[PDB]
Parts: structure tokens; C-alpha cells; sequence
């Protein structure tokens, strides 16, 4: 909770210092113990386009990484909703 | 340097990438349904193609010029590949979003993959002359089924412009034009859950006068000579007209397959033969109202047919007669009301639905024509 919701509480433009960390561990490995790491950008993929229909460069990468890690990840049946519509609405 | 889709333009990466992806892995592992990752990047990658894009119009609007035309044609094929399987994964509906990626027609001439799903629909195109154990897919459980009625409906469904090349109108879309129209009965067989499903696709041009000339068009097209589809689609109309009953219940698809022809919709010479506006449609209009105000007929099997200053006050007072009975139903209603699930609540059920499609159809532009006129 206090990282999920501290960053949708008053600002806008944050989330470029944090998620370079986000996308080198999304380079690492797709744990599913390590769910709420994919659930962070599910409810980013809605909640940090505020208004303003900003860049798609930088997120390629780790849509590329989730990409190329398909094959490892099975027995997290469920948690394969929050690796798809990321590229959607953005 | 040349900002290509694969070699800078992010925004034909995402198209480029996943649809050279998909045809090149479920193309291949096609042979390998039929008889540890591989169903469950399957299942991954078929929604993620069918829902790249949810704005699948937005998508290929303006990105790119000929990516559009590349990844339509490459998503129409991977389509057209895996129709006939059965498998578990559901794409129905999903190809809706693809289909209306289409008008939302380009230059077909870089490949005929249209051309192979057309033909390939051209095993069962004429739905009830060969409605049969040999229909489409030549399926007892594998494609003939109900999502393909919704199918036809929707997915073939290309209104912004006929762009296209329709050079087969006269052998290939003529077979299911003229089998279907081989008699007035529509002959549709078991688990006829609705035979307008098909669609409401039907025009001018889009026996015969082009088929007359089989050798010389087989560059001639029917749809340059308007008259000779002019005659033979408009011939029939006067057919249904004279095909009526006094009970309703009876003729349930009388005015289904006549209002998508007749009225306004075939805009195909609409602007130049006045008499598809006009006369076709007053008579589209009228039939209604001797077809539906009778109570015999129910609402369940012309629930949603989604489509003049002649009938309009006609409507007005056998809809006033109508809820004078609606009334005089509530009055009956309010003294001593007996069990409303037997019969009551279904009828005034009934009622209200009835009641709400007139009125929606006269607000589709009907209203505003009485409001105008009940000022004037």
C-alpha cells in the first residue's frame, strides 16, 4: 500500500527517477512472489497518463524484456493480465 | 536517416514487431495443433494481437502509410488461417475490433490474402441452400456454429467506401446473392436461432447483365451498368409487398429481409433511382404497421430490427389505440390485481418493449419530423 498509493496522491511528474531500477529488474527476472513489481506499472498503465499523451520510447524496453522472459515464467496463471495493456492506452 | 517502422518509428515497432512475430510463430505451429511455453505464449500473444490496440481505428489511422495496408492484410491472414480449428480461445468477437480496423479500404493489390478468406468463406457462403453436415468448415461441432451468424454480421460490415476491386461480383458474390434470393422462403435449417445474421449487407451491385457477359467481364463490372442490378434486386420487392397476413404472429421475418434492401440503406443509385428512397422505403414503412400493432406476434422474434410524412399520423393514432389499451389493461390492473407472474407482468413486459422500440424508432428521426410538424 504506502508504495502504491504515496505516488498517486499529489504529483504528476515523479516516475523517472524511480522506475530505471523498475525496468533493470524487469531485465533481471518475472517472480511471481515479486507480483506487486508487475502490479505497480498495471495500475501505472491507467493512473500516470494524467492528461497529457506523453512518450512511448523509454517503456518499450521493459514491454521487450517481458517479451523475451515469455517463455520462463509458468505457474502464475493469474498474474498474466498486468503484462498486456501497458502499450494501450498510453 | 529514413525513420522506418522497424528501423526508428516506435510507433510501427509495436504493429511491426508482434504481427512478423505472430506469422511467423502460430503460422508455423498451426500443424502443431492439429494432430512447456508454447500454448501459453499462444494464449498470450492471441489477445495481445487481438487487443494491441483496443482503438484498433486509432491505431492504423495515421501512423504510417503502407504499414497499415502490411499488418491488416498479415492480421486478416492469421485470421483467415486459424478459422477452421476449434480450440478453446475465443476470438469471435474479437474479430470485430479487426474488421472495423478496415474501414476505420486500402490498396489490396500488394497481396490477395481478402481474396483467400473470401474464397475460403465461398465453400458455404449461400447459408441456407447449403445449410447441410457439408457446411462451413465442413464442421459437425468444429466451425459451424452460432458465432459465425455474428460474424457475417458485424466483422463483414464495411461502411466508410467500397474501395475495392469486386471482380468476382458475378461468379463468386452472385452465387450467395442469387442462391439466397433462389425463392422467397429464406429455408433456414435446425437451431435457426435468427436467419438475418447473415447480415444486412445486401445492395446494388456491392439474370444478370454482368454475368450475362461472363467471357467479356470474366473489365465491364455490374456495378458500372446500375439498371441490371436495378431490375432484378428491385423485382422482388413488390413480392414481399404482396406476401401479408391478417395474423402477425406468422410472418415474423417478413420485414427484416425487406428493410435492409428496400429503404435508404442500399446506397447504391439511392441518389439516382429516387424510387429506392422512396417508394421501397414507403412501403418498408407501412408494412410495419399492419405487421407488428397486432398483438399475435411477440416481441421475441422481432425484437431488434435496428432501422414519412404518409404513415407517420397512421403510427400516431394505431400507437394511441394502443395505449388506450395499455390503459385500459392498467385499470383492469388496479382493480383487484390477481398474480402478476402468470400473465400481467410479461404483458405489460411486452407492452413497454413494444411501446419503447416505436418510440426509438421515432426518434431516430421521426420525432424531431413531429415536432416540426406539430408546429407547423
Amino acid at each position: 500500500p504506502l508504495k502504491l498509493l504515496t505516488n498517486h496522491y499529489e504529483r504528476c511528474w515523479k516516475y523517472y527517477c524511480l522506475p530505471g531500477g523498475w525496468g533493470n529488474f524487469g531485465a533481471a527476472s518475472e517472480e511471481e512472489l515479486h507480483l506487486s513489481r508487475k502490479l505497480f506499472w498495471g495500475i501505472f498503465d491507467a493512473l500516470s497518463q494524467k492528461k497529457y499523451e506523453q512518450e512511448l520510447f523509454k517503456l518499450a524496453l521493459p514491454c521487450l524484456s517481458a517479451v523475451a522472459g515469455a517463455l520462463p515464467p509458468d505457474y502464475m496463471e493469474s498474474n498474466y493480465v498486468s503484462m498486456m495493456e501497458k502499450q494501450s492506452s498510453m | 536517416l529514413s525513420a522506418a517502422s522497424r528501423p526508428l518509428c516506435t510507433g510501427g515497432h509495436a504493429s511491426n514487431k508482434e504481427k512478423e512475430m505472430v506469422t511467423s510463430l502460430f503460422c508455423k505451429l498451426g500443424v502443431l495443433v492439429r494432430h512447456l511455453g508454447q500454448t501459453l505464449d499462444a494464449r498470450t500473444v492471441m489477445k495481445t494481437g487481438l487487443d494491441s490496440v483496443k482503438s484498433a481505428l486509432r491505431a492504423f489511422l495515421d501512423n504510417a502509410a503502407e504499414d497499415l495496408e502490411k499488418t491488416m492484410e498479415n492480421l486478416k491472414q492469421g485470421q483467415f488461417t486459424h478459422t477452421r480449428s476449434q480450440p478453446k480461445g475465443v476470438t469471435q468477437i474479437i474479430n470485430y475490433t479487426t474488421v472495423a480496423l478496415l474501414p476505420m479500404l486500402d490498396k489490396h493489390n500488394v497481396y490477395s490474402i481478402y481474396n483467400t478468406r473470401s474464397s475460403r468463406e465461398r465453400a458455404a457462403l449461400s447459408l441456407p441452400a447449403n445449410v447441410e453436415d457439408v457446411c462451413p468448415n465442413i464442421p459437425s461441432l468444429e466451425k459451424l456454429m452460432t458465432e459465425i451468424i455474428e460474424l457475417a454480421e458485424s466483422g463483414i460490415r464495411y461502411t466508410q467506401m467500397p474501395y475495392m476491386m469486386e471482380v468476382v461480383l458475378p461468379m463468386l458474390c452472385s452465387y450467395m446473392s442469387r442462391w439466397w434470393e433462389h425463392g422467397p422462403e429464406n429455408h433456414p435449417e435446425r437451431a435457426e436461432m435468427c436467419c438475418t445474421a447473415l447480415n444486412s449487407e445486401h445492395m446494388n451491385t456491392l439474370k444478370i447483365i454482368y454475368n450475362n457477359l461472363g467471357i467479356d467481364e470474366g473489365f465491364s463490372q455490374p456495378i458500372i451498368n446500375k439498371v441490371k442490378p436495378q431490375l432484378l434486386k428491385t423485382h422482388f420487392l413488390p413480392l414481399m409487398e404482396k406476401l401479408k397476413k391478417k395474423a402477425a404472429m406468422v410472418v415474423s421475418e417478413e420485414d427484416h429481409l425487406k428493410a435492409e434492401a428496400r429503404g435508404d440503406m442500399s446506397e447504391a443509385e439511392l441518389l439516382i433511382l429516387d424510387e429506392f428512397t422512396t417508394l421501397a422505403r414507403d412501403l418498408y414503412a407501412f408494412y410495419p404497421l399492419l405487421i407488428r400493432f397486432v398483438d399475435y406476434n411477440r416481441a421475441k422474434w422481432l425484437k431488434e430490427p435496428n432501422p414519412y410524412w404518409s404513415k407517420s399520423h397512421n403510427f400516431k393514432r394505431e400507437e394511441q389505440n394502443f395505449v388506450v389499451q395499455n390503459e385500459i389493461n392498467n385499470m383492469s390492473f388496479l382493480i383487484t390485481d390477481t398474480k402478476s407472474k402468470m400473465s400481467k407482468a410479461a404483458i405489460s413486459d411486452q407492452e413497454r418493449k413494444k411501446m419503447k422500440r416505436k418510440g426509438d424508432r421515432y426518434s431516430m428521426q421521426t420525432s424531431l419530423i413531429v415536432a416540426a410538424l406539430k408546429r407547423l
